[PDB]
């Protein structure tokens, strides 16, 4: 994220953290409860990729993070590579995540939700902070 | 759901 | 990428706005926001776009892509989460 | 009041979404924005609200009023320029 | 204004301070030439109030502002007290503003204008900064 | 009009 702020420390719950064999966080993604990690599909993931739950600072060697492996990647086969439309991808855990109050799951909305033009929604991420 | 248990500050 | 988790506040646009800047680019299953004074960067992708609804955080867009350059003037592309979470609903059902 | 000129950048919203918190108290001569993060308060009013188009800052609000307390999560109501703006062109070419 | 910024000195130029004879910060108002002053109707502008150009901070006894007359006050009749809708007088100035690096007009929309939802905009003031 | 001779900074 350009021009974000730091967030404060377990705040964003369902936030994690996609890293390889290497340790490189790759892309981020939501919980949505405790087998089941959503995030889009153009990142490509792998059973060999690790979910990374409840990061604040991939520097800490300090923090109680959980390191989950994947089973399954269900990439939506309405995904169209080439257009990017229906990027989604949902990821399984071999190992159920253990909740807590650093680590949770987000709210999904119905299909009939409606969110305004206008609204001031958030975002989260460990994004380049500067191009 | 959607309710952290540390708030999020804005 | 940075160490420490970054957030930033921005705005929901509609598509028909949105295609003012991305045009044809811009299909029914992905909501835009930003073009505020923040963008969403490369690293960013999968990671969650959430407004609060009823006292609670929804995943409303799923961070897809935007300005090959993080320009913060131009608005973010994210997936359209209403969209897709039949399909969601779909999937944990069976598995 | 600040001795030093505050800014802030903001969403304008729809009327529809806006009288999603003002409700009939919103009428078509008035421009809603923010509900960000920030807000306008006791001291702007008849101050700017501006949005550049085509490089060059436009006077498209005018500060007017919005909640009692200048929550952040509720809108500021603007005056909406477009439609005051032959009333303005109409005074100066008559004096 | 909650949560703004200080804004760079001199860089909303059009940005006049509306003040009584007593020197208070009553409202503001924008330049949209040098003879003409546009702000809210509800403020009650009075001939006896003073149109302050090229301010940054009120505090200050050393900025080269200009203190200006007010000759006339339009007030627009569509205004409806009650409701506070078209809020919109024009102060026609007894000495017409010296244009400067930091005095200057704003740009006016012609009435088939669109400015669509979710837009980032910019707002000015010496208003609240706290409730 | 509505170009500032010094640069608003966002
Ligand atoms: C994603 O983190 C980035 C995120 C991004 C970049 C710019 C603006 C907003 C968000 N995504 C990309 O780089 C994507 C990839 C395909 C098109 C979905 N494309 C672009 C250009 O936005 C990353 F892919 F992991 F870096
Ligand atoms: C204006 O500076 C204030 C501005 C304001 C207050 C709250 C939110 C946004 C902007 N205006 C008022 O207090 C007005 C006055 C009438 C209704 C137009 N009313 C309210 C409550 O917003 C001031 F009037 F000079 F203080």
């Amino acid at each position: 994220i350009v021009n974000g702020e730091e967030a404060v420390p377990g705040s964003w719950p369902w936030q994690v953290s996609l890293q390889d064999k290497t340790g490189f966080h790759f892309c981020g993604g939501s919980l949505i409860n405790e087998n089941w990690v959503v995030t889009a599909a153009h990142c490509g993931v792998t059973t060999s990729d690790v979910v990374v739950a409840g990061e604040f600072d991939q520097g800490s060697s300090s923090e109680k993070i959980q390191k989950l492996k994947i089973a399954k990647v269900f990439k939506n086969s309405k995904y169209n590579s080439l257009t990017i439309n229906n990027d989604i991808t949902l990821l399984k855990l071999s190992t159920a995540a253990s909740f807590s109050q650093t680590v949770s799951a987000v709210c999904l909305p119905s299909a009939s939700d409606d969110f305004a033009a206008g609204t001031t929604c958030v975002t989260t991420g460990w994004g380049l902070t500067r191009y | 759901c959607g309710v952290p248990a540390i708030q999020p500050v804005l | 990428t940075p160490d420490r988790l970054q957030q930033a506040s921005l705005p929901l646009l509609s598509n028909t706005n949105c295609k003012k800047y991305w045009g044809t680019k811009i299909k029914d299953a992905m909501i835009c926001a930003g073009a505020s004074g923040v963008s969403s960067c490369m690293g960013d992708s999968g990671g969650p776009l959430v407004c609060k609804k009823n006292g609670a955080w929804t995943l409303v867009g799923i961070v897809s892509w935007g300005s090959s350059t993080c320009s913060t003037s131009t608005p973010g592309v994210y997936a359209r989460v209403t969209a897709l979470v039949n399909w969601v609903q779909q999937t944990l059902a069976a598995n």
